[PDB]
RNA sequence: AAUUGAAGAGUUUGAUCAUGGCUCAGAUUGAACGCUGGCGGCAGGCCUAACACAUGCAAGUCGAACGGUAACAGGAAGAAGCUUGCUUCUUUGCUGACGAGUGGCGGACGGGUGAGUAAUGUCUGGGAAACUGCCUGAUGGAGGGGGAUAACUACUGGAAACGGUAGCUAAUACCGCAUAACGUCGCAAGACCAAAGAGGGGGACCUUCGGGCCUCUUGCCAUCGGAUGUGCCCAGAUGGGAUUAGCUAGUAGGUGGGGUAACGGCUCACCUAGGCGACGAUCCCUAGCUGGUCUGAGAGGAUGACCAGCCACACUGGAACUGAGACACGGUCCAGACUCCUACGGGAGGCAGCAGUGGGGAAUAUUGCACAAUGGGCGCAAGCCUGAUGCAGCCAUGCCGCGUGUAUGAAGAAGGCCUUCGGGUUGUAAAGUACUUUCAGCGGGGAGGAAGGGAGUAAAGUUAAUACCUUUGCUCAUUGACGUUACCCGCAGAAGAAGCACCGGCUAACUCCGUGCCAGCAGCCGCGGUAAUACGGAGGGUGCAAGCGUUAAUCGGAAUUACUGGGC
């Protein structure tokens, strides 16, 4: 159920930086950004109609780390749901658990982030959750166990995670190794570079 | 009816019963249908590497 | 396969000979049963395990006919058995099928122990056999050889005892080596098909240990034992390294013999039977490419193309290797017969749809017409044909091969004729007057047209007559007429030659 | 296969054996009605009447004629006695 | 708040625009084959031969219906080998129970199947001329007698199944008499119909000292109702074909008789000459139907697996009995096909029950565990039976979730591939360094599915009675097939776990080499005859992921049957 390749791989293809290279060090520096995605990859960047609307999909779920499979199932929820249905299919795969654990600073990646849930030391509302794809609601605390507390791998990403964005949704906390997700994010709090209505578009058909 | 033998080579003949699929590709006149390669008595391609799927060929171990 | 733990157990005895020599009488007798002359051709043509109870201890007989027929049968029986036993009678002597029988001894490195099958009959001595017998290094007696002769009647039941104490001895002298817990293992007899039980197989167990819950692996066939038959006894709960039980549950109808392994879980045994499968259909596919390249040329460099093919399902997985390979001592260079889709048991739809495709005689050493069978062979013109033994099967079958051929051995001249002074028809284009020096001429019968001693042309008599009779034949030394069509010159001093055509007939050998 | 109702078998044997004598006498009342009736015997008819009405309507009590059969055959016999009458 | 949602591309021609077909992108399946494959949850799993079947099991249960000792668990008596305290072996139904048999209830339910049936069917909506055990409400009888019989004995016919003759014995078996409206039959007077006891315990007048009787529980009988189920009738809807246009004698209707529980040509005699039909009769072919499922923007189209209702069928054909209910899956009788047994006279069998085998077919499973739970059958209850059901095994068949590491890491290593030999790419990938231990493996702890039932007590309700029984508290022993349960904790160590198609355009993703109209690809237009991004291999890449792809089937696209919504 995960890639497991190359990541940055996945970021050059895109021509956008995916946040997987996050980690310790960031902005890349070292990149070779576009260029040659594979060997042939220095041809020119003319792409067709169809498949500038399949790349777009691969944007999202490359970032999150979601397959086609489970990816089906958030836009055929995400349809059923009340208002734009571009809005609620990032809002369900913001509503994922192992994203709220990223945004709050866990996991320094966002592969480390289902790494971390994984193996069980993620609790909400007190109950333990090992599934990443577990939906989070509001007013639905969440924390880390007393068992794998103020270990290295989590503490370098929760120093590192104040020089980011830090969401306006979400409280940060880190003192007492917590997290509370107060409300849905909005459209103006997410998305911007990628688009919504490319990625809809490919499943009409 | 007539059946069309994909991959390079055979050891099909006269018996040993063998699987037919099926699917319609247009080369000799009046062709209907293709036999599967590496099933019940009838031999894969050999030496093949790529679409192994196709033509009943097995996964060498390296 | 733990703990080495060492129990002794009941020897496996396997018997051979020329056909004849009473062996089947040696286990009848033993048994109390009197089975023999009791089923069709009244000799043994198949083989089966008995264990008996007799002091001291216990011990199994296991029985395989000597015939030139059963290569394998025989081969097999003596590497499984810990103990061989040769029949051999004072008026029979050696013959070519006992000496067989000696090879199969030694080379499986198995003690023999033997009896003198008849001491009834007044011209029947035991030195001649003794003595005979002594060019060859086995069945020595009191030379320093250990091997020991037994006397029995076989037909008296006269001990007996003697040969009784040899194989209970012989089978003590050397240490007897198994374990009543373990890891169970071994080999099978015979595996043959029925219709309610499903496929079976009689199973020699080596470690003696069996569960119905066991998973059990022969070949590359494998499955869960659903019940257990043995001999007469139709349910048995247990079964030792010793007596034999049939196995039931299996698959499919496994090899003739082979190691069966038995498993601890059938998941694990999946992969292992189906990669046997692999290896065994890529060396089937691999014979298939060779044998079609051999002859390196588009077709037979002679007029042997005529072939005659069979179709052939036997209830035992037994006979059908090991009589197809005496079924392939018949053929030969002229006629080439060959076997199309060896069945295990019975009779199917695709068996008849076999022989349907190419015309082919469908047989069985012994099979029943399925209800959904009758209705194809009874629809379409076939023949079906079940044969209680081998030999009226190995004879036919050469029959019918004998009859294929067509050969005409004889082209003697019926009439030869000398034709003078031409006359012209409309039809023929020509008539040759003729004048018969020797022989009949007749009308359908070829002729050979030639001018100084070579031939000029050659034909058929389409019209034969004489004036206005057009008689059909035409002696010698009478005035004759004749013409043809396709023959343009007629000229004098040539001499027409008339010949009969006829066929001698072939037969196989 | 000896299974089960064997016993029942036999017992539905029995009743058969039982209720088919039973059904036939409670017949041979109803069939002496209609020989006064196809005669002229006026007083007859009457008189088969009341030697029928006993045992009919102790069939229908038993559960064996089932009850409105019973009762029909008093129904339409009642017309046909007072038709000439 | 709740059926709120609609994509096109390629291809006729030198090129264009119409018309028009073919093909592809989508989703789905009771799937299969090919390659590959770690685990868990839930669901599904003979679509073809309604082809035939081995063995076990699938319906039995009541001594609280009644004769009974055929087994063994006690007690009792008696005779013995002896140990003065006990065993041993024949009698005894006194008893805890119970083989076989009689009787009652259930074998008409549950389960399976899609051969028939194009309408005794199904669906939807009505109607009156009917029945309805077990279970309930209402009002009364349950009085008094006789004659059998299985079992078991005495014989005898039989290989077996299964009887025959002659005695003996009870009953909630069976049959009379008496009793009789609120019932049935009648205009009325009248006529006429039923039964069964058994079990628990007990003061009083008490027994031929069986128990009457009082009382409680349960059952029987009759009638008017309730509920449920079933039968019957009418309307509408529910396939194709006009290359089937005429089809019907019980056929359509009436009267009378008989018949069904009940209306009726349901079935007869007689009378009349109608009935159905172009709004598709009849005939032929095909098919269970519906709630729904699949597709679709909707309208439609296709389809009737599992789940659930109804109908039909139970080796083939036909018939009736028992019973409230069957014209009966595991009942009986007869005929037909076919299997087994036999002393050859004569019997026995029906897996379209659960497993499973022969065989069909591309192909679909274990001869498992348990009544622990739900729900039936019987019984007062305990309890027994239950292949229904609950569970496990098997198969990636489908759906969904998780894992096969994460982070750092330039020497942009080595090797492979390409290269105009400057290098580029594989590539933060690997190695190395720093961390974690999920699911597997190993060792511990441990929910819920369990309420009851059973044995003692207390009060209350029945009652002549603080008996007994029932109900309601309380206390003490318990009842888990699944089950090394779910789940939680600990241990070790990145250890055990990624393949598959495709890359000429359509269609996301390109070069080299080999082969040279050869070998081959292809869903469509088409590629290859010495620079092939179309073949084969390699490198690289893209899509998808324990799946992947191909084929087959249905719809969409297809406004290409166009009602919505097209032309001549
Ligand atoms: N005179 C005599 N004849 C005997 C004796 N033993 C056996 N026989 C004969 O042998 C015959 C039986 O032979 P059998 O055992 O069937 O031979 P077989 O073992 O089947 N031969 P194969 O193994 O090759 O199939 C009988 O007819 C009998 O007359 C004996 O002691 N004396
Ligand atoms: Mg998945
Ligand atoms: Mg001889
Ligand atoms: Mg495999
Ligand atoms: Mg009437
Ligand atoms: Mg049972
Ligand atoms: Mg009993
Ligand atoms: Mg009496
Ligand atoms: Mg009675
Ligand atoms: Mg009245
Ligand atoms: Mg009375
Ligand atoms: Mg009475
Ligand atoms: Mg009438
Ligand atoms: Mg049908
Ligand atoms: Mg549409
Ligand atoms: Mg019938
Ligand atoms: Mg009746
Ligand atoms: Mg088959
Ligand atoms: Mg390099
Ligand atoms: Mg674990
Ligand atoms: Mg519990
Ligand atoms: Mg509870
Ligand atoms: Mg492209
Ligand atoms: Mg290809
Ligand atoms: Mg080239
Ligand atoms: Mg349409
Ligand atoms: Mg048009």
């Amino acid at each position: 159920a995960r890639y497991l390749g190359p990541k940055l791989k996945l970021s050059r293809r895109e021509g956008t930086d995916l946040f997987l290279k996050s980690g310790v060090r960031a902005i890349d520096t070292k990149c070779k950004i576009e260029q040659a995605p594979g060997q042939h990859g220095a041809r020119k960047p003319r792409l067709s109609d169809y498949g500038v609307q399949l790349r777009e999909k691969q944007k999202v779920r490359r970032i999150y780390g979601v397959l086609e499979r489970q990816f089906r199932n958030y836009y055929k929820e995400a349809a059923r749901l009340k208002g734009n249905t571009g809005e609620n299919l990032l809002a369900l795969l913001e509503g994922r658990l192992d994203n709220v654990v990223y945004r709050m600073g866990f996991g320094a990646t966002r592969a480390e982030a289902r790494q971390l849930v994984s193996h069980k030391a993620i609790m909400v509302n007190g109950r333990v959750v090992n599934i990443a794809s577990y939906q989070v609601s509001p007013n639905d605390v969440v924390s880390i166990r007393e068992k794998a507390k103020k270990q290295s791998r989590v503490k370098a990403a929760l120093e590192l995670a104040e020089q980011r964005e830090k969401p306006t949704w979400l409280e940060v906390d880190a003192g007492k190794m917590e997290g509370t997700f107060k409300r849905k994010p909005e459209r103006s709090d997410l998305s911007a570079d990628i688009n919504e209505h490319l990625i809809v578009e490919l499943y009409s058909k | 009816v007539t059946s069309y033998i994909g991959g390079e080579g055979h050891n099909l003949q006269e018996h040993s019963v063998i699987l037919i699929r099926g699917g319609r590709v247009k080369d000799l006149p009046g062709v209907r249908y293709h036999t599967v390669r590496g099933a019940l008595d009838c031999s894969g391609v050999k030496d093949r590497k790529q679409a192994r799927s196709k033509y009943g060929v097995k996964r060498p171990k390296a | 396969d733990t703990g080495a733990a060492a129990e002794p157990r009941a020897p496996v005895v396997t018997i051979m000979g020329h056909v004849d020599h009473g062996k089947t009488s040696l286990l009848d007798y033993i048994r109390s049963t009197k089975v023999a002359s009791g089923e069709a051709g009244g000799i043994t043509q198949h083989i089966g395990a008995y264990h008996v109870e007799t002091e001291n201890g216990m011990i199994t007989f296991l029985d395989t006919p000597g015939h030139a027929a059963f290569t394998s049968m025989r081969a097999r029986g003596a590497q499984a058995t810990d103990i061989v036993v040769l029949v051999v009678a004072a008026d029979d002597g050696v013959m070519p099928q006992t000496i067989e029988a000696i090879q199969h001894a030694k080379a499986a490195q198995v003690p023999v122990v033997v009896a003198v099958n008849k001491i009834d009959k007044p011209e029947a001595d035991p030195d001649r056999v003794k003595n005979e017998l002594s060019q060859y290094g086995i069945l020595p007696e009191e030379w320093g050889g250990e091997s020991q002769f037994v006397h029995v009647s076989a037909k008296a039941g006269t001990g007996i005892d003697e040969l009784l104490d040899a194989i209970l001895l012989q089978a003590e002298v050397l240490e007897l080596k198994a374990v009543r817990k373990g890891m169970a293992s071994g080999a099978v007899i015979e595996s043959f098909l029925d219709k309610g039980r499903g496929p079976v197989a009689t199973v020699l167990v080596r470690e003696g240990t069996l569960h119905k819950g066991d998973i059990v692996l022969c070949g590359f066939e494998y499955g869960r034992v659903r019940a257990m038959r043995n001999e007469l006894g139709q349910e048995v709960l247990e079964a030792g390294p010793s007596i034999p039980v049939e196995i039931l549950g299996l698959s499919g109808v496994p090899a003739a013999g082979d190691e069966v392994t038995v498993v601890r879980d059938e998941k694990k045994a999946r992969e292992v039977a189906l990669y046997r499968q692999g290896k065994f259909r890529e060396v089937k596919l691999a014979r298939q490419q060779k044998s079609k390249l051999e002859n390196m040329f588009a077709n037979m460099t002679e007029g042997e193309v005529h072939e005659v093919n069979i179709v052939l399902k036997a209830d035992v997985q037994g006979s059908v290797e090991a009589i197809s390979d005496s079924l392939l001592k018949l053929s030969t260079d002229e006629v080439k017969v060959k076997i199309i889709g060896s069945g295990v048991g019975g009779i199917t739809e695709t068996d008849a749809t076999l022989a349907a495709a190419s015309n082919a005689i469908l047989v069985g050493f012994n099979v029943r017409a399925d209800a959904s069978a009758r209705k194809v062979i009874e629809a379409e013109s076939l023949d079906l044909r079940y044969y209680s033994v081998i030999y009226n099967l190995i004879d036919e079958v050469k029959a019918a091969m004998s009859g294929m051929l067509s050969p005409e051995l004889k082209q003697q001249i019926i009439g030869l004729a000398e034709v003078r002074d031409v006359f012209k028809s409309p039809k023929f284009g020509a008539i040759a007057g003729c004048m018969v020096t020797e022989g009949v001429v007749k009308r359908h019968n070829p002729i050979r047209v030639l001018r100084d001693n070579v031939v000029i042309y050659e034909g058929e008599l389409e019209s034969l007559r004489r004036f206005k009779d057009d008689v059909n034949e035409v002696r010698n030394g009478m005035e004759c007429g004749i013409g043809v069509k396709n023959y343009n010159d007629v000229r004098t001093g040539d001499v027409i030659e008339v010949f009969e055509i006829i066929e001698i007939q072939r037969t196989i050998a | 296969n000896i299974k089960s109702a064997k016993k029942r078998a036999i017992q539905s044997e029995k009743a058969r054996k039982h209720n088919a004598s039973r059904r036939s006498m409670m017949r041979t009342f109803i069939k002496k009605v209609y020989a006064a009736i196809e005669a002229g015997d006026k007083a007859a008819a009457q008189k088969a009447f009341n030697e029928m009405q006993p045992i009919v309507d102790r069939q229908a009590a038993k559960g064996l004629i089932h009850k409105n059969k019973a009762a029909r055959h008093k129904a339409n016999l009642t017309a046909q006695i007072n038709k000439l009458a």
